Formats: structure tokens, C-alpha cells, sequence
């Protein structure tokens, strides 16, 4: 009697795939399938962007078709539908926070394209980031064996439980060493759910600016912890500076996680949607501040000025316009009033959206700056 | 270096 | 109490030998590991790349014991030898075991000589099953291990967790020459097969169906209306074949051999190559919508590039009551065409030699003559015609 | 609920450390780990070879608390450092296991910061016992491990399934920079008996068994008509020694060490290179085939970088009883050639200081002045030297 | 390619 | 010391 | 690209 | 090669 | 070479 691995993979191999993608470069990669009935796969961006045909290739041969749904190469998260699609194996997701270092892991992919292949390792480590600078990562770090073509593939536990995609590894030689990444499952949940009902990723920023903390920023300002994340500036107006945190501030934990650096947290919260709540963390005067917030944005309005009715009948008023904008290039400014456009005696902003709903290569507006009658002119 | 978040 | 393998490894471990192997041409030594299938006779099973062109041959075992064995057979179209030890005293073989049930999932355990550095043991799992293609000519079936494997780990033995023999190491995939989580693993049943075909007969036996066929898409069982959509298409049913006598249709797909289901056609033609030829087995097939099964038998097949030795051109054979050589070939830009061997011209033979058939040629060119000049004549022309 | 290690890396990762030093030979800065041996102390183990040229090293935490750490010593002949935290508050240390309880097949957890990345973890398995001849001056007896191991695994640990210690990753066996399935470590025994003299002493003191010998192969062993194919054979046993009082004589094959099966020479060396000087023993040898037991204990040894941290060219020999700072041993070209004196003589008088033991110069040397000034009886004469 | 068997 | 898959 | 060893 | 790390 | 102990 021995173990194996066998059960597991026996019924977990349906739910990934391979994938190719087609001056004109042709490319490998693998995915995972997220909802059986919608034919839903996964991948990383970096196989499926500048893409003119997605072709899926299933465990048992079967190739289909795909399009794409969404991208995201902020965090390198890119979902497909397959069309057409019949008889499918939806993955079932696991809570990466339950993840631990100790644990073990198995990675299926499509390595070189030699074809579904598995393999086994360990959590190296958690919360790895900083290869990629302008990026957001919360990577999963494991020994499990990973090349190239395995990206986009499934990191899952030994209950076939999806705990993360594979993506990136370091190696000089352009062979694993031993050092294999993976996106948390939780995250790619966020990324993809976002792009079935939006189409993209609405990752609006509560406004928090700053930087990491170091051990020896502990001793100059009294910190009790040695990682974590400090807050230089709060933007003014933004739900951060409204929910109270102020400058001088150390973030410790996310909805009651701890968090790893500020890097992470700059991720998790990078995948969340629009509008989020959730509960900080942190550390003024050495004291525990337990904040709640909600995330922000980065008709009724315009393209650099925001107009509004006024009167009955008269027409809509130009009440601010921020310098540089568009609007404000195309010479509207505060006050402006707009009783015509291209010869339509306009009212609200009603007989404005179907005389713009046309969308005209030109735009004459019948504006009033002040006591006189002009026109100007957009597009 | 200062990165917005 | 913890687990561990050292239980496992501590009893088959004096199973696996380190092999050291010099040739003569240019003349090199080279390094591997075997493993002892036969404890008497001393049979030692190891790559085929790893024995050839060799004058001297000596085998190493887990011990510390220095032995010679001279080869007992060879086969490069599979990449698997064999060799037997000089005076085989207490030795340990291993327990082979059914690589017809490994799943992919399941744990296995490397052993080789990596580098030359000893015996080195390894653990991983099973990646994927049925890899073939990496090297399009020979027969490829092979087990994928992410068990760590690098050079001298060939002729190893890849065992599961109670040490019984699932495949022989035989290739990696490193762009580095570094393991990268590839090892490549042919499965202890074709082994068995072909460790059994060079006891007998000392060579290997080369079975033959009487069908062509070609990798089965995804594409094909979509016009085709063919359920499944990994197996091997009959194009090419060839006729008075003991393939065809079964009734083997014209625009069939196997899927099943001995009711076990099939990767790809190279795999099924690397898993029939490695056979005997005088065994039966069963194919499940899919004409129409009914998988009809098929018991078989495989039927024959003296090759000439053996006796061109570097100038291979083309096919010669043997000709009525030996009447003389065969030079039906009619090939041209070949190592054997500047010398202007073309069709319909075979004679005796070269420095007074009687040459009338295939064999009474051997006799006398394998006596190593510095300059040999053939005599063939072309309708009434007598000519002749010199090599080295 | 499935198995794991996280249970058990839970409490032992925190004794695992990175350490980054900066120093001189230039300029340069490197990384790599460390394991916590005494709590209360500040004791972490390391490299040697992370250690060399030293200025400042600093430790850091798995929790991120970053401290100072001076050297307690350093042994270039087995590459074990060992060092002690400056101000350390609420450590953890690890625990120790008997590296003579290993076996090929166990199972094994690699700890350090890799790559600078923090504390990774890999796994992975016993893949050889006493692999050794990497570089001939080094004791070595190291453990291969298919658990990965990469650039800052440096002094790291390697431990079993219940979290004790059983190595300190030391070197890995990879063409390219990175690492290709093998992995060595130094066992804990030998790193448990190297810093235990590095505490009392900040040296090792290096006892002799005063046996000449080299490796027995198979083919020595058909000479002698010896039944070991491995083994350790006397070349000659020195007079006046505790081995040539036990009754070693020349023609022995040392086939055991305390009732341990012995894997070569160089494990036999390197394990009691290790022991501390007058360290009880028993070795099992073989004489004409009569299986003979012996004891014995260890005596002297007898016939620059300990105190400059930074300039291993000279050698400083023993003081003597009047004299001090005499040295035997240099090399041309080494950082020992910039300074003005040789091997050939040397004493002491440094800056205007009565001074000859070499801890009488240690009480000025680490003083620091801004001008070194030398004394040396080079010859009959005096002559001086000066520095900084 | 073309395949024989 | 850079690389991405 | 692929070495056997 | 060996490599000391 | 000969090494000793």
C-alpha cells in the first residue's frame, strides 16, 4: 500500500489545458477552466496578449476556440471564453489565505508544450514580491517544478483545490532552480470575476501614498513591528483621509491578516473591486488603530467639465472645469452656458446626449461666456 | 521613492 | 517516528551499479549506471548509447566491487543493452514490476551515478505518461519523472516506493545540460520485453503488423465522427499481412491494446516494437460506432547498411539462386553514388572472390582489406569498381 | 487536513537567519544564512566562506529584527563559521540531531535566503551519505540532498521531519549557477563538535591519530587479498603516536569508526579531523582477515586571519615560551607580501610595547591606532614595520 | 509525416 | 539577476 | 533541444 | 562545476 | 596523491 497522487490528479487533469496563441509570433502557455457551463479559462496576460486566435487544447485532445474576455498586465491576469463549449470541467477554487509554508503543492502545466505535465513541491514561501517594480504581486513562491509553458497553469493542493496560477520563476539558465512563483488563488478569484461583469479591471485606490518599513525605521519612530507598511502623505479628499488615517502611520494587518510589506498589500488591495470595504490595521504611537474604508475611483458630466441644468428650459451650465483638461482646451470655462449645438436649441442634458449620442465629427456649441453669444468648437 | 497606494 | 524511503532503498540500492565504459574510437571513456535484472547469470540492463563503440567494459556495483562484462546485446532503436558480468559472485537483482499500471500521480524514486559522484537517489512523482516525439525515429515511450536526473543517471533505475523496477532513465530535457524537473523514464515492460529478447537470440527479433497509420488529432474525429480523439488512424492496411488477416479496416483508430487505452500512435508503435516475434495480442478498435476487438499476430519483417560500414547508399539484397547481389536501389548524390553503383548490375565480387549471394560476399570483405574493387557488369559490360 | 510541514516549520524557521557582511580584501558585500545554536548567547552558525573578510555582519530575523554580530571564530578547513549577536533578546534555537542516525532515502527541509528573496523552504530527500573530494584541503563528509539550494542557502539548515538539525547547507554540485537536483551539507555532528571548541576557544583544536593511509579501492583490495572493496588502508603509523601505541601496524584496512560502517578515507579523515583534541574512539580494521578492534584518544597535532580578520596569507605559529608571533607558513603574492617580513622570521614589538604572546598583541591590535608599527627580530638583527 | 506500422 | 516566465 | 543523460 | 554557496 | 590523517 502506497500513497499517490493519482486520485487527486485523476480528477483535477480536465481543468487545465494547454493553450496556443497566434511580425506574427505563435505561443504556448497554459490555463485553467473556472466555469464548466461558460467555458470560462484562465491564463497569464503574457501568452494570450497580441493574440489574432486563442486555441485551447483540453486534457483529453479535444481543441476548441476561444476569444478574449478580459486583460490586466498590471498583474498579469487574462481570462478567455472557449466557444462552443460542451462537456467541461470547472476547477474547484480554494481561500489562498489558508495557505501556510510547509504545505504542499502540485503544478500542472504545459511545459515546452510536451504536453499536460505534473509536478510536486512545497510552499516555499508567501508574499514574495519586488522582481517587477511597477507591478502588483503577491506571489506564492514553491519548488515545484516550472518552465516555460507552464505559466498560466495550476498551483493546487493536495485536495486538487485551486490555491494559485503559476507565472514567473527565477533562473539564469532558462531552466527552473528551484524557485517557482505563483499568483494566489484569491487574487485571480478577484481579477476574474471582474472581468465577466465589467470587461475590465475597476481597481480603484483608497489614497494612501508611502513606503516601506524597515527594521530601522522600528527604533527612529517607536514601531513595534519590523514589516509592514508607512504612510507618508494621505491624499486629501480620498476615502484614506476621510476614514481618518493620518501621516506618520504603520499598516499591520489587512481584514485582520497581518501583512508581509507594503508591496503585498499594494497588490491585494490592486485586485480588489471598486468600492470595496474592508478593515486596516495600524500602528499610531505605538498604539493599535482599527480603521474601516472603502475604495475610490482614480451622464450628468464631460470630458474635463462638469455641466448641470439651470433654469427651466434654458440651457446647461458649465460649473468647473479643472485647467488642462480637455474641456478646458477646447475653451469652455466657469459659467458657460449652452443654449444650442450644431443648430439644436438644447435644454437638459437630454436633447444634449441624443444630439452627442449621434457622435458628429464636429461640435458647435451655442455657449453664453458671460453677456454675449458665442460658439465653440470640438472635435 | 514613494509609490501611491 | 517519521516516514522515509531508507527502508526501500536500503534493499534495493545493491541493485543499481555505476558502469564505466571505454571505446577505442578518438578514443574516449564514458560513464553511466546499470541495473542487475538476473542474479546468476549477471545480467545487467543499461543504455544502448551508453555500451556502444567500447573495448573495454567494467561495472561498478553499490558495493565498491570492480567487475568486467562484456555485451550480450544491443538495440539503438529503443536505446536499451544488455551486458553480463565476469564471474558473477553474490549479486541482487531487481524486482521488476507492470509499468502498464502507473498513473500519473504516483511517486517514484531515481537511482544513477550523476557526474560520476556514486549512487545518488532522488524522489519526484510520475508527470505525464507516453512522452514520444523528442526524437522522432525510435520508439518512445516514455515516462515522465520530475525525480531529478543528469548525465550518468542513464541506464538508472527508476523504482516506486517499494523498490520495484517501473522504467530505465534514459533521457532529460536541458537546455543547460542541467535537470530542470524533466527526466525521461522507458517503462520496465518494454525493458522486460527486449532484456528478454537478447538472452534468447542475442539480438532483437523485429516485429512487423502489416498497417500504416499517423497520429489521430483533435481535427480527425470531427469530420471522421470518431468519438475519441487520441489514437492511431489505419491509413495503410498492407495486404497478405498477417495485420490484415485479422480483418483490420481501412479508416479505423486503435484505442485499445489489451484493453488498456492507448496516448498516441508513437507511443503504440514504440509499445509494439518491443516484442517478440511470435506474440499475440488484443486491439480495440472503432469502425463505425462499434469497438470491435481484434486479436493479432505479428509476422517477420538481413539488413545491408551493416555491410556498407560508413558508405551506405542504398538497399542491396540477394538475387534468385544466388545468382549475385541486388541493386534494385537506384539512388543518386549518395555515399554510395560517386562511385556509380547503378540499377541492374550485381556480379561475383572484388579481389577474385566468388561473391553470388549476400553471405559469400560477408565471408571474405569482413576479413579487412586495405582496397577492395568489386567486378559487377552492366547487360554485357564487365567492369569493375574500387573502395577504400 | 492533509500532511504537511507547516506544523513543524512553524516553530523551527524563526532559529533560521540571512546575514549580510561587508568588508574588504574590494570593495564588495555579500549574503547568506544562518542557524541560531545557543538562545540565550546569540550563537549562529554559518559558512566560513560567507564569513572571510568581515568587517561588519549583520543577522536579521525571520521577523524582520535586524541585529550586529562579531565573529567567535572561523574554520576555513571544514568551512563552519560561528558567530555571536550583539544585544540578542527572545531568540529561538534550533535542535540538534545525530547525524549518525542518517540514512539514504530520509527525508529532508532546506532553509536560508536564496536570491536575497527571505526565508525560502524547499524539500526534498537524502540522496547520499559522506560525498566528499570536492577540494583536497577541506575536511568534508557532506550529505547530498535533491532539496534545491541556491546562492544564499549559505550556512543554512537542513533539517528532518521533526525539525532538527541534521545539516548546514554548504556547497551545490551545478555547471550553471543554479541548482540542478544536488545539494551538499555538512553533517551536525561535525558541525556540533567544530563550534563546540569554537565557544571554549575560538579555534579547533586539531588532534592526530599520526596514521598515514589512502583510499582502498577494489583494485587494492585484490592485492592485499583484503574482503573490503571500501575502506581506509595504513600506509605507515608514525612513532611515539597514539595509534602506533594502540598496535596499528602498517598493512590495516580500517573498515569501521566507533561500530559505524566507514563510507571512505576522506569521511574518516574529516569525521576525526573534527573531534576536539584526547576524544575516546574505537576503530574496527582488518588484518589478514582477522577482524581486530582497537582504541585510542587523540594527541596534538604539534608539526594572520585569527587576529586580522581580513588577511589570510601568514600563519601564525605557536608564541613558544619567550618568543611570540612565530610564524611557519606564506604565500608569495599574498596580502602577507605587502607588509615588508616572511615566513622565515618574525617576533614581536609592536608600537612601543614590551609585547610576545599573541594575546599581548591583541590588547594593542584591536586599540586601533592610526600608525602600526612592527618589531620583528628578522635574522640576528632588529628591524621594524609599519602600517596604516 | 508519413508512419509505418 | 532579472528574469519573467 | 533535448540532451540525454 | 562546483559551486559554494 | 597520500594523504594523512
Amino acid at each position: 500500500q502506497m500513497p499517490s497522487l493519482a486520485p487527486m490528479l485523476e480528477k483535477v487533469m480536465p481543468s487545465v489545458v494547454s493553450i496556443n496563441v497566434e511580425q506574427k509570433f505563435m505561443a504556448l502557455g497554459s490555463g485553467v477552466i473556472i466555469d464548466a457551463d461558460k467555458g470560462y479559462v484562465v491564463t497569464n496576460n503574457h501568452v494570450v496578449d497580441n493574440a489574432t486566435v486563442i486555441k485551447v487544447q483540453l486534457s483529453d485532445g479535444r481543441k476548441f476556440d476561444a476569444k478574449m474576455v478580459g486583460k490586466d498586465p498590471r498583474s498579469d491576469i487574462a481570462l478567455i471564453q472557449i466557444q462552443n463549449p460542451k462537456n467541461l470541467t470547472a476547477i474547484k477554487m480554494a481561500d489562498s489565505d489558508a495557505l501556510r509554508v510547509g504545505d504542499y503543492t502540485v503544478a500542472i502545466g504545459n511545459p515546452f508544450g510536451l504536453g499536460e505535465t505534473v509536478t510536486s513541491g512545497i510552499v516555499s514561501a508567501l508574499g514574495r514580491s519586488g522582481l517587477n517594480a511597477e507591478n502588483y504581486e503577491n506571489f506564492i513562491q514553491t519548488d515545484a517544478a516550472i518552465n516555460r509553458g507552464n505559466a498560466g497553469g495550476a498551483l493546487v493542493n493536495l485536495n486538487g483545490e485551486l490555491i494559485g496560477i503559476n507565472t514567473a520563476i527565477l533562473a539564469p539558465d532558462g531552466g527552473n532552480i528551484g524557485i517557482g512563483f505563483a499568483i494566489p488563488s484569491n487574487m485571480v478569484k478577484n481579477l476574474t470575476s471582474q472581468m465577466v461583469e465589467y470587461g475590465q479591471v475597476k481597481r480603484g485606490e483608497l489614497g494612501i501614498m508611502g513606503t516601506e518599513l524597515n527594521s530601522e525605521l522600528a527604533k527612529a519612530m517607536k514601531v513595534d513591528a519590523q514589516r509592514g507598511a508607512f504612510v507618508s502623505q494621505v491624499l486629501p479628499n480620498s476615502s484614506a483621509a476621510k476614514a481618518g488615517i493620518k501621516a506618520g502611520d504603520v499598516i499591520t494587518s489587512l481584514n485582520g491578516k497581518p501583512i508581509s510589506s507594503f508591496a503585498a498589500l499594494r497588490a491585494q488591495v490592486g485586485t480588489m473591486p471598486v468600492g470595496s470595504k474592508l478593515t486596516l490595521g495600524l500602528l499610531r504611537d505605538g498604539k493599535q488603530v482599527n480603521v474601516n474604508l472603502e475604495l475610490q475611483q482614480s451622464f450628468n458630466g464631460i470630458e474635463g467639465a462638469e455641466m448641470s441644468n439651470k433654469g427651466k428650459d434654458q440651457g446647461v451650465v458649465v460649473n468647473n472645469v479643472k485647467t488642462g483638461t480637455p474641456a478646458a482646451q477646447i475653451g469652455l470655462k466657469k459659467g458657460d452656458v449652452i443654449i444650442g449645438a450644431n443648430q439644436q436649441a438644447v435644454k437638459n442634458i437630454a436633447e444634449l446626449r441624443k444630439v452627442l449620442d449621434s457622435k458628429p465629427s464636429v461640435l458647435a456649441l451655442n455657449i453664453q461666456r458671460g453677456d454675449s453669444t458665442i460658439y465653440l468648437l470640438m472635435q | 521613492c514613494y509609490r501611491k497606494l
